[PDB]
RNA sequence: GCGAUGAUCACCCCUUCUUUUUUGAAGGGGUGGGUACAAAUGGCAGUCUGACAAGU
């Protein structure tokens, strides 16, 4: 598409730390945290600013889900800027990068994956981001990390899990803050492909309640994916 | 044989048949001359 | 942070360090003392220790737990929020290669790095041996058709500086009998000028270089040899060390070149070749850079493509 | 500190029509959108595919019903 | 030759003359009506 | 006029190409949007305007929905128009190079020594 | 120790850094004054190295790889000690060979100039304007700013004269040109 | 060889 | 207190009031280009075929 050679104008999105690099085509776009290189092969939008030259990556949807929530216009997004976040289900660096770069040298990124070979690709890519703490560990037992993880602002989940909320509550319940965030991506058909997905999507929302945590929006991911939709809501422990 | 060729591939190919037919022209016109003398 | 790692390995598990069990038997003065402990696993360990401790631990508890970590930069004085942060980050990485199971001598960028490395070594001490050869060459023009290695150029300059030291020095060492009257003859017959001894100490100098870069570019290749043979030592014992590397380089990493069919691997080396070849209907390669390997090379004729 | 006057809450609601009228050229037209959106529905739906994944829950609905 | 102006091809250089294309353009027309 | 790996290989090379001109190209979104509200009070009053905290041009760019306190070419948007055909000219491609590649695989198969009674069931040894 | 390239950006100070601090783990009292030794405590690396040490996330690399990131580290140490004492040697050559044109520019600058000519006997046979544009691709000798390269370029055209048609040049003729 | 191949698939 | 040992010689950022009145008053930066070196998991750029072969 924009070709390497393409120009393109940099204005802000609206969520502090997401840029729009408008042109031929806008894109959804965050500042580099590691200039010069890219984790996955995203192309690089750079700049010159007044002069030191600002790089910027590219965010692309159908690749990260928390970039296709905010296509799909989701009104609050937690991470921003100076905030700790804690990534469940990192599977590499190919989203938790662009997270990194979005609460950038002030925030930090507490990335947690299970799987070995996944893990590895993480921690190599968490040697070029400061702020990035890995965390090579079951999601299911948070007491096992729970000295490498203080009280964080908001709680990002990809778990691929059919049981991914009881996983949520019981790291929300240690390391959430109160009036924190939680941002959930939710596959239908791990947890009952028998059913539509909108009965899972209802289900889902249910077991959150359950755990005090309260819903504020829900919206599905489509055209980037299909029988996917992230819920975003607020950890209310009174 | 039919081929697939890119912008870059297309512009040579071009640009080579314009010199052949200028340059056909032009030997033709030089002969027509001397042969006319 | 070898400590850290073997006290963070015990909590995971669930085992109370020697630390742990010092810093508790300090408090053991004070009889019938509760404990409040943040996991189950801990608690029952410190149990079983017989301390005069009743050992708490359950759900009300996680409510203290979450304000202490909370607030835990302003209740540890002395420390700020950052180190602690540096801290966690320095830990993690050592936690995380723990339960990976990385090993240093298990690690392939050494070996991508070691090839490219030997190859810029290559580069580098050809330049300089052509220079020693122009800059002597100006003293003593005829060496270098006699002795065509670099090193050995280089070492004749060490041994002799001057054309009038040939008549006494001996190159027995450096060179056969037969190549070392030959430079004997040609040093009285040659054509050159005389050079002083300042300008005889700077190519000395740029000669002391050469041997010593050749000497270090068989201590790499002994060393990527050591490599290849601890991070993929079936490979080795199949095609070889050298080949084998290359391989591992031009995919860019062991995984990368596992995921790859053994039709790419038979013609990795030879992209140029092959698709020039598929784009103009005509024959392929079959060697691309397995080519150097021994077995092929014991093959003759059209067995080499088998 | 909401101590907007009225004279102030007409300039603020200038700068909002500015700032919203500037951002329409980026926007683009509309009659643009009517056949950009058609290409991108017709380079989604072969990308995406997902015609085998609307078959399959069907298929998985219609096994798991007792047939009579 | 700057640099820029360097390519591998002795035809990719022609292509670049700004002259030589308007030429060969007016040209290539003329023959073209005539046949 | 032209062989199964020449075929092949074009088609190669569209199928890398589509994927880096589909990835640079920008899609909007079309999910569904909805909103928990604590009570029904709530509900009745809700507008999309006080939620985004947004003005009604705002709310329909579901993309950058900016808020108001934040807010306080034909030719461009034509190399769009070509740019997003430019993706789908590739995409037209590499379906046609996938027939023609299909048929020579299948004159193929038919050349290779079998039974070919449709293939009869037979082991090959 | 990927902390410590940042700390001693000058790559000779971090190659000698490097030597003494083989492995990030070892950390005394009296290692930190070797290495306050090293360089001046003024930049407050010495303090650092000591707390980043501590507290990183490099990865341990094996005895083997230790042993060539010095070896290596060595062999850049050589050359460049190698190669302050060939300055040293063309700052002496061109002062014995020419020293009209080293006086008049200098040392570097004018053993340049010689060797875009080819040779000193080329370069003196050259005109003024040929020598002009001679070192105007590295601006050896960089409109009243033109006009002193032009009127720099005259004299050292004289200069390469002297130099190259006198058995034995001074620089008498340098200094007053 | 450019008369000998013609052109298909053209954009 | 000169000179043949050499003078000279790319782009952009009339109106109002008034008058003893033909009189008075007011309204350095960014682009572009050239030279040398360094980096890119940036582009060209797409990783050959697939069941027979060999002996009596």
């Amino acid at each position: 598409g924009a070709r390497g050679g393409a120009k393109v104008v940099i204005e802000p999105h609206r969520h502090a730390g997401v840029y729009i690099a408008r042109g031929k085509e806008d894109l959804l776009v965050t500042k580099n945290m590691a200039p010069g290189e890219s984790v996955y092969g995203e192309k690089r939008i750079s700049v010159e600013e007044p002069p030191t030259k600002v790089e910027y990556r590219v965010w692309n949807p159908f690749r990260s889900k928390l970039a296709a929530g905010i296509m799909g216009g989701l009104d609050e997004l937690f991470i921003a800027p100076g905030k700790k976040v804690l990534y469940l289900g990192a599977a590499s660096g190919t989203s938790v990068s662009h997270v990194s770069d979005v609460v950038g040298p002030e925030g930090v990124v507490y990335a947690v994956e299970f799987s070995h070979r996944p893990g590895r690709e993480l921690i190599s890519m968490a040697k070029k981001r400061p702020n990035i703490i890995p965390i090579i560990e079951d999601a299911r037992h948070p007491q096992k990390y729970r000295m490498l993880i203080g009280m964080v602002d908001c709680v990002f989940a990809d778990v691929a899990q059919p049981d991914q909320a009881r996983i949520i509550a019981l790291n929300s319940h240690m390391f959430l803050k109160d009036q924190g965030g939680v941002v959930i991506s939710i596959k239908a058909n791990c947890i009952d492909s028998t059913v539509d997905a909108e009965t899972v999507f209802a289900r889902e929302v249910q077991k959150l309640r359950e755990e005090r945590i309260k819903p504020l929006e829900q919206l599905t991911l489509e055209p980037y994916e299909r029988d996917h939709c992230i819920v975003v809501g607020r950890y209310m422990r009174s | 044989r039919a081929v697939v060729l890119g912008g870059d591939e297309k512009k040579a190919r071009s640009f080579i048949q314009k010199v052949l037919t200028i340059s056909k022209a032009k030997d033709s016109k030089r002969k027509e001359q001397k042969a006319s003398q | 942070a070898a400590n850290a790692l073997e006290e963070a390995n015990s909590i995971i598990e669930g085992k109370v360090s020697s630390q742990l069990e010092k810093l508790l038997e300090e408090i053991k003065k004070d009889k019938k003392s509760t404990l409040i402990v943040s996991e189950t696993k801990l608690a029952n360990a410190i149990n079983k220790l017989g301390l005069n401790f009743n050992v708490v631990s359950d759900a009300v508890t996680l409510d203290i737990y979450r304000a202490i970590k909370e607030y835990l930069p302003e209740l540890l004085p002395g420390m700020s929020d950052n180190d602690l942060s540096k801290m966690s980050l320095g830990l993690a990485h050592s936690i995380g290669r723990h339960k990976l199971k990385f090993s240093a001598d298990k690690v392939d960028v050494m070996i991508i790095q070691a090839i490219a490395l030997l190859d810029d070594l290559d580069k580098e001490l050809n330049t300089y041996a052509m220079r020693c050869k122009e800059w002597y060459g100006w003293h003593f023009p005829e060496l270098a058709k006699i002795v065509t290695d670099s090193v050995a150029y280089a070492r004749i300059i060490l041994t002799m500086g001057i054309r009038s030291k040939a008549s006494e020095t001996d190159l027995s060492e450096i060179l056969p009998e037969e190549i070392e009257e030959r430079v004997k003859t040609a040093a009285e017959v040659s054509m050159g000028t005389e050079i002083t001894q300042t300008d005889l100490d700077n190519i000395n100098a740029l000669a002391e270089q050469i041997v010593e870069f050749a000497a270090y570019r068989e201590q790499l290749s002994n060393y990527l040899s050591a490599r290849m043979k601890a991070i993929a030592p079936n490979l080795t014992q199949l095609v070889g060390e050298l080949v084998g590397a290359r391989l591992i380089a031009h995919s860019g990493s062991l995984i990368s070149l596992a995921k790859s069919p053994a039709s790419t691997i038979q013609i990795l080396g030879a992209e140029k070749a092959l698709f020039r070849a598929l784009k103009t209907k005509h024959d392929t390669p079959k060697y691309g850079l397995l080519y150097h390997a021994s077995l092929v090379g014991q093959a003759t004729g059209k067995n080499k493509g088998k | 500190e909401g101590t907007l006057t009225d004279h102030e809450r007409k300039y603020l609601n200038k700068l909002i029509k500015r700032n919203s009228q500037n951002l329409r050229s980026w926007d683009l037209e509309e009659e643009v959108r009517d056949e950009l959106e058609d290409i991108q529905q017709s380079i989604l739906k072969d990308t995406v595919s997902t015609a085998n994944t609307d078959r399959s829950k069907r298929r998985r609905f219609k096994r798991k019903q007792f047939k009579e | 030759m700057n640099r820029k102006e360097r390519k591998s091809t002795i035809l990719e250089t022609l292509m670049g003359d700004e002259a030589s294309n308007k030429y060969f353009k007016r040209k290539y027309n003329e023959i073209q009506e005539k046949s | 006029t032209q062989d199964s790996n020449y075929v092949r290989t074009l088609r190669q090379i569209e199928l890398k190409k589509l994927e880096k001109g589909a990835k640079q190209l920008m899609f909007k979104s079309s999910g569904n949007h909805t909103i928990f509200v604590d009570s029904r009070e709530k509900m009745n009053e809700f507008t999309p305007e006080k939620f985004f905290n947004t003005t009604s041009e705002m709310v329909n760019r579901s993309e950058n929905r900016l808020t108001k306190d934040q807010l306080a070419k034909e030719s461009l948007d034509k190399k769009k128009l070509k740019k997003f055909k430019q993706v789908k000219q590739h995409l037209q491609r590499e379906t046609q190079l996938k027939q023609v590649q299909q048929r020579m695989d299948a004159q193929r198969e038919l050349l290779k020594k079998g039974s070919k009674k449709k293939w009869k069931k037979q082991r090959k040894r | 120790f990927p902390e410590l390239a940042k700390l001693v950006p000058d790559n000779y100070t971090f190659a000698k850094l490097v030597l003494f601090i083989k492995d990030k783990a070892s950390l005394n009292d009296d290692s930190l004054h070797d290495l306050a030794a090293l360089l001046n405590e003024d930049s407050g690396i010495a303090q650092r190295v000591i707390d980043n040490a501590r507290i990183s996330m490099g990865q341990d690399i094996s005895e083997t790889d230790m042993e060539n990131v010095c070896v290596f580290a060595q062999r850049v140490a050589s050359l460049a000690d190698y190669r302050r004492q060939l300055y040293d040697y063309l700052c002496e050559k061109m002062h014995t060979v020419a020293p009209n044109l080293s006086e008049l520019i200098g040392e570097v600058i004018g053993a340049r100039l010689i060797s875009h000519a080819g040779s000193l006997t080329n370069l003196s046979k050259q005109a003024a304007s040929t020598v002009q544009i001679l070192g105007a691709e590295k601006a050896l000798f960089r409109k009243n700013k033109g006009r002193i390269s032009r009127y720099l370029a005259n004299k050292c055209s004289m200069a390469s004269r002297i130099d190259n048609y006198s058995e034995e040049p001074s620089n008498v003729f340098g200094s007053v040109l | 060889e450019d008369e000998d191949e013609e052109e298909v698939l053209a954009m």
